[PDB]
């Protein structure tokens, strides 16, 4: 039991941090389209 | 003999309900008709005018 | 995607249950704790205008009388 | 006679052409010729003695070369008691269909805040009623007060709670300037007032003011007419050393209103569209209120979030400017607690150890920390559960879930949705009900009677009373 | 009337027809593009004016400038040129009004599409008026039965009050609408003028092949002739699905101002915020954020703010909204939805995966809440109301604990249960409205837990047998819930009674 805990748990904490990884990518991804959206709407209006 | 006497009592309410709906409900029907008939023969009169106009 | 509201759900999911029993032996526990002058004076001065012979368990009874 | 003529007219912002002794900006300009009072603000000059202004009134009917009079002095509402009771317009105008208004004399409503030497700030708690307000984020009175709330949380509720508690009983006047909301919730409260007595048509009562700047007006209305129950507010104040309780509703239809024009205005758009004086703006307004040597004014003021994202500038400016601060949290209407007063992010300037009572700040902080330590086990709970904690843990979790759920109190203005009576707490009996709680006198009863209580002994008559029914 | 009468009453009016012409300034266009025009000249023209060009389409002067004047073109742009002439009519934008709207479909402008011959109505009001102010107003108290059961039990609507119908695409905004003008029917029928609720329905932005299937399905079941539909196409020009929604809304303060009760439902603003970004952008006015412009807020606040309940001085009327926001992935935080929540009084919101996980109709009564609350449903709603929330709130918490299982008290076992019969009981076909009196005896049955012995796929079933085993023999009983309007005492014995009884009488699967 434990050894079989011990390693669902590190293949659990494994995969964890795989997905937890590539979210943070999208996160990143993310926020460089949120500031382009919001300057291209700041220079659209300083435009005029 | 409770059950049968109360069965035809509520049933005769039925026909009765039956019948004053239907004698109502033809009234009305009818009644619907003839508004119609009146519109097409004012509608006519609206048609000739402006058949008037054109000519 | 959502799990965030997973662990939400587990979480208030899981205390509801646990403490759900908890009630029940709070109730219990409470309910087991719980199952375990001035009138007699106005009585007595009743029956002393009268000059009747009086005594306590009369008066105790009379007084029972009046709550019940 | 007339010296300005419409020149251009593009939805609620129009400009008038003058000939000549151009009005000072902020000055109230009178369009003749229009069906309904039009008044337009002096916002700023273009030159060639042009000016524009923005439309308190629909711009629909207008027509260019209509002449326009100065009247030489800013927008003037009545002040006095004559408003007292009675509703009015960012104007001036009676709506409330009971007749002309009576002042004494007419206020501009732009005025410079009083000076920082006689600034005569104190600090007093203020009991109104409600035990998580009166233990976490105690109110001072004579200082501002915000209700930050996303839409539909609880926040409109609240302030009639307030009002209901505070408001009445009050020596001094009242205020209420209501702002951009819905117009159903001002019908609402005004028939509440006149049942509640707090108003009525007999002179010489309804000490209190209320002040209507719905969405039915447009905009440059509800921008301005906040301003108009500041200065009734200031009258009361200054020409009356009386305490005066202003209550006003969600502001950030006020700073909103402002951004609805900035772009027509010429302003360059901000990082999320507001217009680039929003700090200035806002601060003009916070500034004015604010306690002096001739009056104090205790303001509750109450700011809505939009989407629930505090980061927005418009709320994030207003945080430094209030006294206490009252965050309503949607994860606690969701459980049913009412009202879902965020006791961490709440937070009070009269919380201090010297101010208040050290038994006042010690039960405060406790309460804080042992729900601060039950949100911690939330992610251990759910993997593993209450069973698997330890003893320490176990009773952390079992008094912060009673204490939390004791948060919630039912009042006067939630019987409609609740079904049951309000109930007024004390500020003893809440300290010491909740201190109580916290050295574990309710362990022992059920979760469930810390419920929609007022104070302890409440809840402990219900937990027996639900013992002998079974 | 005689027929000779009325034929002499038709010739006396039609003598009686006056037409006067004054002197109406002219102005040239200096541009046309995307449906913009710039016109020269023609001076004291006021802002909103309706203006004809020399084809015959209309069109209304918005920008009024110094230098020109920009007019938007209210229809087909291919004929206007340069140098055309422009005339202005003298008169803001209006629209027919009318009892003779009824059994139609207008367009934004208010021109009937159907073909069936031309409008008979006098009455005609402008599209926008001032909302009215806060005395004219008066507090929500008459319910608004849509016919759904989870509606009408947990979110109940006043007639008065403004619910917001959000959700994504194909989540059932359209089913909602469509079931609460079928379940007016019934009503409009009886003579009953005190709950008869004349339907709205203004469509903006979407296909006429949609479009013409709405309206069959009214005439199926002959729901149209108390219905009226605006249309606003995507082909339609941006003006016209910008004044749709207001076109609309002043044919409802007809029946409002005249003491009688209507229904405005609009469509998804959404695509009436780019139609009017579209008409602001075209006339180079400063965008705000996402595009759109700056007093978007005050676009939708202005109009739904007019729907109120008038007071019985005016009449007693009242104007009913039910605007529709379609979202892109569910996220309610965008600007657009964030505003109509702040200014609607309660929202409906829709879940994809309610939907598909056999939810329909897919409501997430977590969220949803309406400000009149209960003061809106009836006494024997009311009673029964209350409780089914509570419950439906346990269940929801307990549905992580099913996942965890391993071991299941006998309490939670109960009240998981019977959390399940309120879902499944609270289900609902596509255009099969219930009558409130029979909701009230279903609901009735799962609260008490009478659902919890019949299997959960029975429920559903039972539920039709059981309403025509009442009708039937129980018809006095519905009398009374209906006439009433309360569950009293006699009647909860004999439904507590009869309830637990049939589901033993018919044929069910009683194993829990
Ligand atoms: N309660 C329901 N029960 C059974 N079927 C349903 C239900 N609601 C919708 N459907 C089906 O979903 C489709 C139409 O969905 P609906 O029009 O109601 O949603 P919508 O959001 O209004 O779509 P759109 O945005 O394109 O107008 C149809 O295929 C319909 O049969
Ligand atoms: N503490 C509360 N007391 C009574 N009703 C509440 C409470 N909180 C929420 N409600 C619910 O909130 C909704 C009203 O929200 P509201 O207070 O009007 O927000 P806002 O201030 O933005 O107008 C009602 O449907 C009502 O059922
Ligand atoms: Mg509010
Ligand atoms: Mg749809």
């Amino acid at each position: 039991e434990q050894a079989s805990r011990m390693n669902a748990m590190e293949n659990a904490s494994k995969n964890a941090g795989e997905i937890l990884s590539k979210l943070t990518l999208d996160y990143n991804k993310a926020r460089q389209a949120k500031i382009t959206m919001e300057l291209i709407e700041i220079i659209s209006g300083a435009s005029i | 003999a409770d059950s049968i006497n109360n069965f035809l009592a509520n049933e005769y309410l039925r026909l009765q309900s039956h019948i004053t709906s239907r004698a109502l409900n033809i009234l009305k029907q009818a009644q619907a008709y003839e508004t119609m008939n009146q519109a097409a023969l004012l509608q006519k009169l609206i048609d000739d005018a402006t058949s008037a106009i054109d000519n | 995607t959502r799990e965030e509201e997973w662990l939400d759900k587990r979480t208030k999911s899981q205390e509801k249950v646990y403490f759900d029993q908890e009630d029940r032996k709070a109730m219990k526990r409470l309910l087991e704790k719980l199952n375990t002058a001035p009138q007699n004076l106005e009585v007595e001065n009743i029956l002393k205008r009268y000059h009747i012979n009086y005594t306590q368990a009369l008066i105790d009874e009379l007084v029972d009388w009046k709550t019940g | 006679k007339a010296n300005g003529q419409v020149s251009q007219v593009i939805g609620a912002v129009v400009d008038v052409q003058f000939e000549g002794e151009l009005p000072q900006i902020l000055n109230a300009l009178e369009v003749q010729g229009t069906q309904h009072r039009l008044v337009l603000e002096v916002a700023q000059h273009l030159g060639d003695s042009r000016v524009r202004t923005i439309a308190m009134d629909s711009t629909e009917g207008l027509v260019r070369g209509q002449p326009v009079v100065d009247t030489g002095l800013p927008i003037s509402v009545p002040v006095g008691p004559g408003t007292l009771g009675r509703i009015m317009n960012v104007i001036g105008e009676p709506i409330d269909q009971r007749g002309p208004i009576k002042a004494a004399k007419l206020y501009p409503i732009h005025r410079d805040a009083p000076s920082f030497t006689d600034q005569a700030t104190s600090a007093e708690i203020l009991v109104t009623g409600i035990k998580v307000v009166d233990l976490l984020a105690p109110y001072a009175r004579g200082g501002k007060i915000g209700l930050f709330g996303g839409a539909g949380v609880g926040k409109t509720v609240l302030i009639q709670e307030l009002i209901n508690n505070v408001a009445k009983h009050h020596g001094g006047y009242s205020v209420f300037a209501g702002v951009g909301e819905r117009t159903r919730e001002g019908n609402d409260l005004y028939h509440e007032m006149m049942d509640s007595k707090v108003i009525s048509v007999k002179e010489g009562e309804s000490r209190c003011a209320l002040i209507f700047g719905q969405m039915n007006e447009p905009p440059g209305a509800r921008a301005r007419v906040g301003l108009t129950g500041l200065t009734v507010a200031e009258y009361f104040r200054d020409e009356e050393g009386k305490d005066v309780l202003l209550f006003v509703d969600n502001i950030f239809r006020f700073t909103q209103a402002c951004s609805e024009v900035s772009a027509l205005l010429g302003r360059i758009p901000s990082a999320v569209g507001y217009q680039p004086t929003l700090a200035t703006d806002l601060g003009a307004l916070q500034e004015r209120i604010t306690t002096t040597q001739k009056g104090s004014i205790t303001s509750v003021q109450a700011i809505y979030v939009p989407a629930d994202d505090l980061t927005d500038p418009a709320p994030a400016t207003t945080f430094a400017h209030l006294d206490a601060t009252t965050v309503l949290n949607r994860g606690l209407t969701e459980l049913g607690i009412y009202p879902a007063v965020d006791p961490l992010d709440s937070t009070s300037r009269m919380l201090d150890p010297i101010t208040i009572g050290e038994e006042h700040y010690t039960v405060a902080r406790g309460v804080q920390k042992l729900l601060q330590d039950y949100k911690s086990l939330q992610d251990i709970i759910a993997i593993l559960g209450v069973d698997d904690l330890s003893e320490e843990d176990k009773l952390v979790v079992a008094r912060a879930r009673k204490v939390q759920k004791f948060l919630s109190q039912p009042f006067f203005m939630s019987e409609v949705f609740s079904g049951i009576p309000g109930r007024f707490v004390n500020l003893k009996q809440n300290i010491a009900s909740f201190k109580a709680l916290l050295e574990g006198a309710g362990d022992e009863y059920p979760e469930s009677c810390f419920y929609m209580k007022g104070d302890l002994e409440e809840s402990l008559a219900a937990g027996r009373a639900d013992a002998l029914k079974s | 009337l005689s027929t000779g009468e009325a034929s002499v009453v038709l010739a006396e009016k039609i003598k009686g027809i006056t037409q006067q012409n004054d002197i109406t300034e002219y102005g040239t266009v200096i541009s046309i593009g995307d449906g913009i025009a710039r016109v020269f000249g023609l001076t004291k023209v006021q802002a909103g004016e309706m203006v004809e060009f020399k084809s015959g389409i209309r069109g209304m002067a918005l920008n009024l400038e110094t230098d020109n004047v920009g007019v938007v073109v209210l229809g087909n742009d291919r004929d206007i040129k340069e140098g055309d002439v422009v005339k202005r009519t003298g008169a803001i934008v209006d629209v027919p009004i009318g009892e003779a709207m009824c059994g139609r479909v207008f367009d934004a402008l208010g021109n009937p599409i159907d073909g069936l011959g031309p409008l008979k109505t006098t009455q005609r009001a402008r599209v926008e008026i001032k909302a009215p102010g806060i005395i004219p107003r008066q507090s929500v108290r008459q319910p608004m039965q849509t016919g759904i059961k989870c509606v009408d039990s947990l979110v109940p609507i006043g007639r008065g009050q403004r619910e917001l119908i959000i959700g994504d695409r194909q989540t059932g905004k359209t089913a909602i609408a469509i079931d609460t003008i079928l379940n007016q029917k019934e009503a409009f029928n009886t003579g009953d003028v005190k709950k008869q609720l004349y339907c709205i329905y203004v469509a903006v932005g979407q296909k006429r092949s949609t479009i013409a299937n709405l309206v069959s399905i009214l005439k199926q079941h002959d729901c149209m002739k108390f219905t009226i539909v605006v249309c606003a196409t995507a082909s339609d020009a941006a003006p016209l699905q910008f004044l749709a929604p207001y076109s609309g809304c002043a044919i409802g303060e007809f029946f409002r101002d005249n003491g009688k009760h209507a229904l405005i439902i609009y469509d998804d603003l959404s695509k009436q915020a780019v139609a009017y970004r579209q008409m602001s952008l075209l006339l180079r006015r400063p965008p705000g954020r996402e595009a759109y412009p700056g007093d978007v807020f005050y676009l939708h606040s202005r109009l739904l703010e007019r729907a109120a309940k008038m007071n019985d001085s005016l009449g007693g009327g009242s104007l009913t909204a039910l605007p529709v926001i379609e979202t892109q992935a569910g996220d309610v935080s965008a600007y657009i939805p964030t505003n109509v929540i702040s200014i609607t009084d309660g929202q409906i919101f829709l879940e994809t995966e309610l939907f598909y996980k056999g939810i329909r109709p897919a409501i997430n009564v977590g969220l949803s809440v309406s400000r009149v609350g209960s003061a809106a449903q009836i006494k024997a709603m009311k009673k029964i109301a209350g409780n089914l929330k509570l419950t439906l709130a346990t269940y929801r918490e307990l549905a992580a604990f099913s996942q965890f299982g391993s071991d299941l008290d006998a309490k939670t076992q109960q009240q998981l249960n019977t959390g399940e019969r309120l879902v499944e009981m609270l289900k609902q076909n596509q255009y099969t409205p219930m009558k409130v009196e029979e909701q009230v005896c279903i609901i009735f049955a799962g609260v008490k837990g009478f659902l919890d012995a019949l299997v959960t796929s029975e429920v559903l079933k039972f539920e039709k047998k059981f309403l025509e085993h009442v009708r039937t023999n129980h018809s006095a009983l519905l009398k009374r819930i209906r006439d009433s309007g309360d569950l009293s005492e006699v009647d909860t014995n004999e439904l507590n009674t009869i309830i637990p009884l049939f589901i033993q009488e018919g044929g069910f699967k009683l194993k829990a």
